[PDB]
């Protein structure tokens, strides 16, 4: 909703371009994600200025403001 | 119909194979060797899915990703983070995420890691979060230890041997080696080190038996109740004075050692020597209501086809023990006359004595799987016919050869070797002829 | 056992906010003890004592955690055992410094996941029945779990 525009890097490198908002909880995003490159949320990990952004929080806690750079890596194998 | 290649040669072909395939695919050879690996190198169905769509999906379920290029954008002691080391620059090598860890520590993940529980082709770097692969050349660059350089050598193409129709490794332990064939056909290979295995199943070369029966045989004692019994054939007790003996040789011809006691008997079925071979003689043969007898007369019928077999396991290894004693039976006999003619053809007489043992081993197999038939009897003789001549010729290399001279050794050992190929030869003939037309199963 | 003296120290100084009382076996630093204090209920009315075991080829093996205090919880065994992926087999890394483990074992106590439990009962109760798990967790807590820390 033209409310925050936000980049992702995919495991391929390609760096994504998504829209949302800052009051936006960060397991919407994890499921855009499905939506968009078919990657399931629970294979998933999001990666910001180091810490890892584990779903149950939203975009505010984090200082995540506009035009921000997200990475997406891999959880962790068979625990 | 034989050809074997190094681990490394195999290898070559394989990257050969990444090259080509990487050129229009753009990945990091690492990458792509998961990728092919995870397609059971089927080069053109990568193809396909990467000229689709869904990569990232590819990414995550192969449990793989890319890092970021480096081409964008010495002598100090900085500190190792794993071990809190202070070491010169010149220690450290890291991969392409930056994680700069000093050699040493690098060496002992890299080992600890193809050492321990086998991580197969999917080594990462050692840093938390870090999970871009290791490349080969930084591994073969920071490991000295050969035997683990080789074993890397053979996890990393492992997929390739096995997704491939014609390769196969050697079931030898240490011996990362391949087979390459025109066509599998179910026979057996040299290894370059002596080992003849089946190309089809993967066991030691099973000539009588065909290779699914081998297989639940094996599956059958491993799995429950006879992982346990088939250490029983350390030591028995004589028949008649009833003293314990332990078998040393592979010869079942006992001979108690005793001089007030000197009965010649069977070790297998602890009868009489002397009567085997007869009419009405059978040690080798079978031939023998309600629901609970009925599995418990299955079982001890399981018993006696096992016993028979566990028992030509031990005493195969113990007619190994001659190629070292027949090594000191060819040295000065070539030195007193005649050498390396009347030498050679003493070691091809226990080649053929270790080789009836191997195929006596799996004679019991091919024969527990048997119905009753008329080709059943047939085939029991000429397995009563061969198990004989086995012992003969295996009672000759253990006791009988250091009592004589070299003027009947040489007409001795080669009328007995060749007469027990005969019967060997025989028996074969006979099922691979009786396969021909169906007469007996299960 | 030279990285250890320097683990065991960035502990005391820089303080971990969710373990207290760190007091080992001294000479052999291959075993730890202490004390673990949730921040969420229905665990955050006592305090339950861990004990880790460095194997000797630490950090290139992983070390093994087992909850001397008995515990209600689907990913922990009755022994005190406990499933956890970032000092796992396969996934170890050697990098991985302790308190970044404890801080992983944190997020499991305070929210559990029932997919790949030890305890599949208490890992249905959890998911059918919150309301019967907090409680008896609750009560679990106050029976068997050591009192809290001061401060
Ligand atoms: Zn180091
Ligand atoms: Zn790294
Ligand atoms: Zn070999
Ligand atoms: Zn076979
Ligand atoms: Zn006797
Ligand atoms: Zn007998």
């Amino acid at each position: 909703g033209s409310h925050m525009q936000i980049f992702v890097r995919t495991l391929t490198g390609r760096t994504i371009t998504l829209e949302v908002e800052s009051s936006d909880t960060i397991d919407n995003v994890r499921a855009r994600i499905q939506d968009r490159e078919g990657i399931p949320p629970d294979q998933q990990r999001l990666i910001f200025a180091g810490r890892q952004l584990e779903d149950g929080r939203t975009l505010a806690d984090y200082n995540i403001q506009r035009e921000s750079t997200l990475h997406l890596v891999l959880r962790l194998r068979g625990g | 119909r034989y050809e074997v290649l190094t681990a490394e040669q195999i290898l070559q072909h394989m990257v050969e194979c990444i090259r080509e395939v990487n050129e229009v695919i753009q990945n990091p050879a690492t990458i792509t060797r998961i990728l092919l690996s995870h397609f059971n190198w089927d080069k053109e169905k990568l193809m396909e899915r990467y000229f689709d769509g869904n990569l990232e999906k590819l990414f995550a379920e192969c449990h793989v990703i890319n890092p970021s290029k480096k081409s964008r954008t010495s002598a100090q002691d900085m500190p190792c983070q794993i071990c809190y080391l202070n070491y010169p620059n010149s220690y450290f090598t890291g991969l392409e995420c930056g994680h700069k860890f000093c050699m040493q520590c690098w060496s002992e993940y890299l080992t600890t890691k193809i050492m321990e529980e086998g991580m197969g082709q999917t080594i990462s770097c050692p840093a938390h979060g870090c999970d871009i692969l290791v490349d080969d050349n930084t591994v073969m660059r920071l490991i000295t230890d050969s035997k683990v350089k080789l074993k890397y050598q053979h996890l990393i193409t492992n997929s390739f041997v096995e997704c491939n129709r014609l390769l196969k490794w050697c079931p030898a332990p240490d011996c990362h080696h391949v087979v390459k064939v025109q066509y599998p056909d179910a026979k057996p290979v040299r290894c370059k080190c002596g080992r003849q295995f089946c190309f089809n199943c993967g066991e030691n070369w099973h000539d009588p038996v065909k290779c699914k029966w081998l297989k639940k045989w094996i599956k059958k004692c491993d799995d429950d109740s006879e992982t346990s019994n088939w250490i029983a054939a350390n030591t028995k007790e004589c028949p008649k004075c009833h003293v314990t003996i332990e078998k040393d040789g592979g010869c079942n011809h006992m001979v108690c050692r005793n001089q007030n006691c000197k009965a010649e008997f069977c070790w297998v079925c602890l009868g009489p020597w002397e009567p085997h071979g007869s009419a009405w003689y059978n040690c080798n043969r079978y031939n023998e209501r309600d629901a609970q007898e009925r599995s418990r007369a299955a079982l001890q019928r399981y018993l006696f086809y096992c016993n028979r077999y566990m028992n030509h396991m031990q005493s195969l290894r113990f007619e190994h023990k001659l190629y070292a004693q027949v090594k000191q039976k060819m040295e000065e006999m070539q030195q007193h006359n005649m050498s390396w003619i009347e030498v050679q053809f003493l070691k091809k007489a226990v080649d053929v004595l270790c080789q009836c043992r191997a195929t006596l081993m799996y004679t019991y197999v091919f024969a527990f799987y048997l119905k009753k038939n008329n080709q059943s009897i047939i085939f029991e003789n000429n397995q009563a016919d061969l198990e004989n001549a086995t012992e003969v010729l295996s009672g000759y290399l253990e006791r009988d050869i250091s009592q004589d001279s070299l003027q009947d050794i040489k007409q001795k050992v080669q009328d007995k070797y060749r007469y027990c190929e005969s019967r060997r030869r025989v028996l074969l003939q006979h099922v691979h002829e009786g396969y021909e037309k169906d007469l007996w199963e299960y | 056992s030279r990285r250890l003296m320097k683990e065991l120290e960035e502990i005391r100084k820089s303080g971990m906010k969710n373990f207290r009382n760190i007091q080992v076996d001294e000479a052999n630093l291959l075993t730890w003890q202490g004390l673990i204090v949730p921040d969420n209920p229905p665990y955050d009315k006592g305090a339950f004592r861990i004990e880790i075991n460095f194997p000797a080829e630490y950090p290139f093996k992983p070390p093994k955690i087992t909850f001397k205090t008995k515990i209600y919880h689907p990913n922990i065994d009755e022994k005190g055992q406990v499933k956890l992926p970032v000092i796992s087999a396969e996934n170890w890394k050697p990098a991985t410094k302790t308190d970044q483990v404890i801080q992983s074992l944190i997020a499991l106590v305070n929210d559990p996941q029932p997919e790949h439990p030890l305890r599949a009962d208490l890992a249905e109760e959890y998911s059918k029945d919150r309301k019967k798990f907090c409680k008896n967790a609750e009560e679990f807590t106050k029976k068997y779990g050591e009192k809290r820390p001061v401060d």
